[PDB]
């Protein structure tokens, strides 16, 4: 304060598509060209997490108001709901015949 | 009801040493200064385990739950399944059985069901590569511990299968007056319900810390998925240094935390390995009470064991004050002649011990 | 095409390969799948390279409906002309005549296999 400058850059290897920060300001998720989602710690960028098995690149990432569930919708016709505690999924979900562009949450509950 | 111990400290140790001796004990004032005084649930659950393996043992709990009476019966054993309560891991239940494992009337084929790791108690990998090798040196040859299903906190659902077939008359008289020279460092990294990449990341951290040491370092990468992996996700690593010539193994372990860095935990346990080795002489600090007992209940003969003063803590003395209250065996400690270190030789005349129960 | 009438021999070749549970095994010349079925139980993946389409069809049939079927990949055709994937160890039981080109293909493969266990002639 109103102008913009950079603190850091992140040197990656893939064609970045969506990046989302936690509303709890803890987690920073990143989609890549690979079937991978990297969730970073906010404060020191420690590479907390990586995800696999999606076969097509992630088109939008959500996480909850309280950082519990990750949703990484991609062009592979399905939604894979990742649990944010231990980096596993709870349930994958085939839907939306063509390819899934954007997903967003409700701030009240997991809907 | 003649030997009396105070306090809930080393409670599963005191049931063991009464059982091998056959001297009845009465442990009173267990957790008397609590808002919920008395035993815990698992300490009651462990007393059901001794009943299942020994016919004739009488176990009495007062209605305040702080006084436990135990007149031991003979070790029968056989095959059965024990359910482990979710407070303490299945490995914790396994450790007391190993002390009475070579002496039963029959084979121990005991099936354990529950959570298979924690912060405090022994993981499956630690028992297999730490407790089992010590048993083999004494003379317990056909001893094993199989893994059926691996669990993890908080739900677990894992299964191990303790199978001990060597039924010997006494542990042989061990003489180890030489610090064993570590040949190789071997560790097992496991993970359930989570990414295979995390296990690879854990291995990278441990190798980097141990890169300076010149020895072959191989960590088995074990990945578990599906129903066999278990109800709750989690991971852990167990690292084992070993000496081929004397068959002596040293280990350290830990599991993953709610949000832990797998680069750090692979680096941490390898530090906890080398910290354990730096305090060690011919055992570990967590292998020493298994071997102190086996010199005592070995036959009527002097054994020798080269141990280090860093192992000797407050915890080590309470081990030697539980033996003297049961077996009345003073453990003579002599200095070594090597002036570079403070090793001492622990010499024990073993009490003359047999198998009451084995048939001829 | 000949078959190994010795069932207590394949075990020794598999032992000398020193399989790890994470290994990708390249099996060249799987034949009727006598070694293949045993390799599948001990390794993460078996990439079997077979020239004969009849033998490849039988090999698919042999593992069909078993719990380890999904860990078998069958590459059909001449191994010499095959671009080989990454593999940790190799087992061979292919015809002796190929053996000569095959050794130098293995040696020159980009990232060489850590270990290989191969069946050749007594003179070769």
């Amino acid at each position: 304060v109103l102008k913009l400058h950079h603190d850091t850059t992140l040197e990656l290897t893939d064609d970045i598509l969506c990046v989302r920060v936690s509303p709890d300001d803890r987690y920073l998720a990143i989609s890549l060209l690979d079937n991978t989602v990297k969730v970073f710690f906010l404060d020191s960028m420690k590479f907390y997490l990586s995800l696999y098995g999606h076969k097509l690149p992630v088109l939008s990432i959500d996480i909850s108001f309280d950082s519990k569930m990750i949703i990484t919708s991609s062009a592979d016709k399905n939604i894979k709901i990742w649990g944010l505690d231990f980096g596993d999924c709870h349930k994958s979900l085939f839907a939306h015949q063509d390819s899934i562009m954007n997903v967003k949450f409700l701030p009240q509950s997991h809907n | 009801k003649y030997t009396t111990f105070q306090g809930s400290q080393n409670f599963r140790l005191r049931i063991v040493l009464a059982t091998l001796s056959g001297k009845p004990i009465k442990i009173e004032k267990i957790r008397s200064g609590d808002l919920n005084p008395g035993l815990k649930d698992y300490e009651v659950s462990f007393l059901r385990l001794i009943e299942s393996v020994t016919n004739g043992s009488v176990i009495e709990i007062s209605y305040t739950g702080t006084t436990v009476i135990y007149r031991p019966g003979i070790i029968v054993g056989g095959a059965s399944t024990h359910i482990c309560p979710s407070s303490k891991p299945v490995g914790y239940f396994v450790e007391p059985m190993l002390y009475l494992a070579p002496f039963s009337k029959k084979k121990f084929s005991i099936l354990f069901k529950g959570i298979t790791a924690s912060h405090n108690d022994a993981g499956i990998e630690a028992i297999k590569w730490g407790l089992m090798p010590v048993m083999e040196k004494f003379g317990v040859r056909e001893c094993a511990l199989h893994t059926l299903k691996r669990g993890s906190p908080p739900l677990g659902g894992g299964e191990v299968h303790l199978v001990v077939d060597s039924l010997i008359a006494q542990p042989i008289t061990m003489h180890e007056i030489d610090r064993p020279i570590i040949s190789s460092i071997t560790g097992v990294a496991y993970s359930t319900r989570v990414s295979p990449s995390l296990v690879n990341r854990m291995i990278d951290g441990a190798k980097k810390v141990l890169k300076n040491l010149q020895c072959e370092v191989n960590i088995t990468a074990d990945v578990w998925r599906g129903e066999n992996s278990g109800k709750s996700p989690g991971w852990g690593i167990t690292l084992v240094a070993q000496s081929k010539q004397k068959g002596w193994s040293y280990f350290a372990e830990d599991i993953g935390d709610a949000g832990s860095i797998p680069e750090e935990l692979g680096e941490k346990v390898a530090c906890q390995l080398l910290e354990e080795i730096s305090k060690s002489a011919a055992v570990g600090r967590n292998q020493l009470p298994l071997a102190i007992v086996y010199m005592v209940i070995g036959k009527e003969d002097i054994g020798r064991l080269r141990i280090n003063k860093e192992q000797i803590d407050e915890r080590f003395i309470i081990l030697l004050r539980d033996i003297k209250k049961i077996f009345n065996t003073e453990v003579f400690l002599k200095p070594v002649d090597e002036a570079d270190n403070e090793d001492m030789i622990a010499t024990i005349k073993g009490i003359g011990f047999t198998n009451t129960s084995k048939k001829i | 095409q000949h078959i190994l009438k010795n069932p207590l021999v394949a075990q020794g070749i598999v032992d000398k390969a020193q399989i790890r549970p994470s290994d990708v095994v390249l099996e060249v010349g799987p034949g009727t799948g006598n070694l293949t079925v045993r390799i599948l139980e001990q390794a993460k993946n078996v990439v079997a390279v077979e020239m004969d389409p009849r033998m490849a069809a039988e090999l698919t049939k042999r593992v069909r409906g078993t719990p380890v079927e999904k860990k078998l990949e069958i590459m059909l055709g001449d191994f010499m002309k095959t671009e080989l994937p990454y593999f940790d160890i190799c087992i061979s039981n292919t015809p002796y005549q190929i053996s000569s080109p095959l050794v130098f293909k293995l040696i020159n493969q980009p990232r060489p296999p850590r270990v290989s266990i191969l069946m050749f002639q007594r003179e070769f």
